[PDB]
């Protein structure tokens, strides 16, 4: 969840 | 050794006990004992701002005394000396200004 | 890459500041009430002078108390490393954020990534709780973190704060004691924004330059004096740019604050920061004419002398109705000096203590631990005074009057010394109140589980009993009959008893003797 | 009106000097700021 | 302001008396003074908000009153802020008389 | 007292400036 | 010191200046001159002077080096300790320790 959001934001 | 040690703290305790005894005797019928019994019968048949203001004034005086005792260190003179130095520095600046006027 | 032993991440310069702030605030980090950014050269050369160590330790303590975030290079070289150690110590002795900002390209060891763990130029520090790396461009490790840090600070300065009390804005204070070029660039770009902040005329040499300055030839000669080797090495055009940057910085002085080297007080750091913010709150002109907010800000930070000098004085004509709001806050904030200042600046204490005020105060500010201890003492030991105090506190908790005595009792039961003395200086029955306070403290300590709190309470009771004895000695010396009349004066519902009864019940041999 | 300790001390000493000399004291007497303080002081002086 | 007016009308008479360079700000002005530009700048320093609020003509009258007061100094006595003695007040009064 | 003496010197300098003007 | 520095033969030299200031008990001057941010001495250079300061009995310089970035833990190598103990332990102290341990 948190990692998914992080990688989505950072592309 | 014990007598030498406990002497200073003995009269204080005795004064406390003396208060206790005196109040016990005052909070009493104050009648001689061999007749006091009669009272026990008779009795059983039946059964400001000025001072506070003055105390406040004295409290203000006491606080003033404590503050004066604290301030009596007399070190403020040194501080004054420091201030004097600053004043002297001010003079120098004025002189500089005068020089700016001269130029 | 996330490493724990905290959170680490690799960002791109194109990343928006708002997204980063949302990420930080949502889950890991709490809302910041204040920020400190430490501007220091990334060079490994750093001197641990005792003065600098003390200053930075005090800075870390202030940040911990306020809950402020800390931004730093976080490369484990010189000052930054020390900072990490300090924060570690602080957590060994709440939590403090120690964000560090560095460049991915300027990292020796790279361990791409449940959570990858790496143990080992400019290798990042492990004391920092959070670390952010940004090398979206310039893979050879030029300076790129400065731009992102400036953008994030700019975004933060624009954010509104509900309970900041700084006018709805976050104080951003760039603490800088670094001698590097990038330090000068950061200071300049920060001052270009409405970011008041501080320099110290200490080990930092460019900081010394700025402090001494606070003409092109004079700045040049000062720079040469403080940077002989550095000025010699630099080229002509870059150093002309240096002089331009320094002149631009020196243009504005209200945002620029300095720490005198002579000052040796322990609370100097705070002062500086405070003063800085104060000026930006006043000289900003957004609320310069505003009066209340200035006083609230000066009340938050423990700055009493400045508040007396600036807020008060004859011109303003503040009036009485405005001081009640700040007095109420000062009571909770535990700022006895401000309480005394407000009381002696015209506030009517008697009118201030309203029934609703006392009810709310007792209900939502009485320590639960203290309440439980008082309940246990009243139920188990009981006394002539414990019953009265318990009844009064229960009445105010659920929903003459002697409100001053109630406030004094509230201050006493929380073990507040200066505030208790300040309130005592206002009561009518001073001697009786002191004796009652001593008795109450003795009884509470007799039923207190805490070990050191018992000693503190015993010391406070001894102080109050000595105070009463001295007051009565002065009172009796002044007059013999009125002193005895005061002695026999029956309490008007203080505890139902006079001085003699309280002293004898408290076993105060010194007073009786 | 600001009840600075220095001003309070100065005016208390002034009241004491007036009492010693028996001098009259003229004031605004509207119960605001300094005047109010003065009244309190004289009250104290007559209570002592 | 009325304090300044009272001081001026008293000094116009043979009434020596005292000022203290303490909390009072116009008293501080007078003590510091003891040219029109200098008095004006001192007044502005000690009365930024007050001088800003006042109009031009009334403040010119203020300056005139202050210059008239400062004309005579023998009747005018001042208390130094540095002094902390308990008997300072008396001294001042005494000296004045 | 020495401080006062120093202050006196400053005044003299001021007077000198008045003479220069 | 001045003749060693202003001579220009080794003015740019850094180590020798520190060695000279270590020989003569001059700590304040060394902190003022050798250190400060411009030079960027680095860590590897301080080990040689720390080792000499240990023998020279210059505790102030030891503290200065320790607080100027030297890593003490890495400095104490097995060879360093071996050589130090072998060729700097007082023979009188060694004999006294031997006697105490044996007796």
């Amino acid at each position: 969840d948190l990692v998914n959001f992080i990688q989505a934001n950072f592309k | 050794y014990t007598v030498g040690i406990v002497q200073e703290n003995n009269d204080q305790v005795w004064k406390f006990q003396r208060y206790f005894l005196v109040q016990e005797y005052c909070n009493r019928l104050n009648i001689p004992f061999p007749f006091v019994v009669f009272a026990y019968f008779y009795m059983v048949v039946k059964k400001d701002n000025e001072t506070l203001a003055w105390e406040g004034v004295m409290k203000e005086n006491y606080l003033v005394k404590i503050n004066t005792k604290a301030n009596d260190n007399s070190e403020e003179m040194r501080h004054r000396f420091r201030q004097l130095d600053s004043k002297l520095n001010d003079l120098k600046s004025l002189l500089k200004e005068i020089a700016n006027n001269i130029k | 890459g996330d490493i724990q032993f905290g959170k680490y991440l690799r960002l791109s310069c194109d990343t928006d500041s708002e997204t980063l702030y949302e990420l930080l605030t949502q889950h890991w980090h709490l809302k910041t009430p204040n920020l400190v950014i430490s501007v220091t050269g990334g060079a490994k050369n750093f001197a641990l002078k005792p003065r600098m160590r003390k200053i930075f330790s005090r800075l870390i303590y202030i940040a911990q108390s306020k809950g402020a975030w800390i931004l730093t290079g976080g490369t484990h070289y010189g000052l930054m490393k020390y900072i990490g150690e300090v924060v570690r110590d602080n957590t060994i002795s709440e939590n403090i954020v120690a964000i560090g900002i560095a460049a991915w390209g300027m990292v020796s060891n790279r361990d791409t990534l449940f959570s990858a763990q790496y143990i080992m130029l400019y290798i990042l520090d492990n004391n920092h709780t959070h670390l952010l790396l940004v090398d979206n461009g310039c893979h050879g490790h030029p300076t790129v973190e400065a731009k992102l840090r400036n953008q994030l600070e700019k975004y933060i300065s624009e954010r509104t704060s509900q309970d900041s009390n700084y006018g709805g804005k976050i104080p951003i204070v760039c603490f800088a004691q670094g001698g590097g070029r990038e330090t000068l660039k950061a200071i300049n770009t920060s001052v270009k924004s409405k970011i008041p902040c501080v320099v110290v005329e200490g080990s930092g040499q460019i900081a010394d330059v700025i402090a001494s300055l606070v003409t092109s030839s004079m700045v040049k000669e000062k720079l040469v004096r403080f940077l002989p080797r550095t000025v010699s090495r630099l080229p002509e055009e870059e150093i002309e740019s240096w002089i331009k940057w320094l002149k631009e910085i020196l243009e504005s002085s209200h945002l620029l604050t300095v720490i005198k080297m002579e000052e040796a007080g322990d609370e100097i750091v705070s002062n500086a920061i405070s003063y800085a913010l104060y000026k930006a709150f006043s000289t900003n002109e957004q609320d310069k004419d505003n009066w209340n907010g200035q006083l609230k800000l000066l009340l938050e930070w423990n700055q009493l002398d400045l508040a007396s000098d600036e807020i008060f004085t004859n011109d303003r004509r503040w009036e009485s109705a405005d001081l009640q709001e700040v007095m109420f806050t000062a009571l909770i904030k535990d700022r006895p000096k401000f309480v005394r200042l407000f009381l002696e600046n015209g506030l009517n204490l008697q009118k201030f203590l309203t029934n609703e005020v006392l009810t709310e105060l007792f209900s939502t500010h009485f320590s639960t631990l203290v309440y439980r201890n008082l309940q246990i003492a009243k139920n188990s030991y009981n006394d002539a005074l414990l019953t009265f105090v318990w009844k009064l506190v229960a009445n105010f908790r659920r929903s003459t009057r002697h409100p001053l005595q109630a406030l004094f009792i509230w201050a006493i039961l929380q073990n507040k010394k200066e505030l208790s003395k300040v309130i005592w200086e206002q009561t009518k029955g001073c001697t009786l109140a002191a004796l009652g306070a001593s008795k109450l403290l003795k009884t509470l300590a007799k039923v207190k589980n805490d070990i050191n709190a018992a000693g503190e309470s015993e010391e406070l009771a001894n102080e109050y009993e000595t105070r009463a004895v001295e007051l009565f000695t002065e009172c009796y010396s002044n007059d013999e009959d009125l002193a005895e009349q005061l002695l026999v004066y029956s309490c008007e519902a203080w505890g139902g008893s006079n001085c003699l009864e309280l002293a004898v019940e408290a076993t105060d041999q010194h007073f009786i003797a």
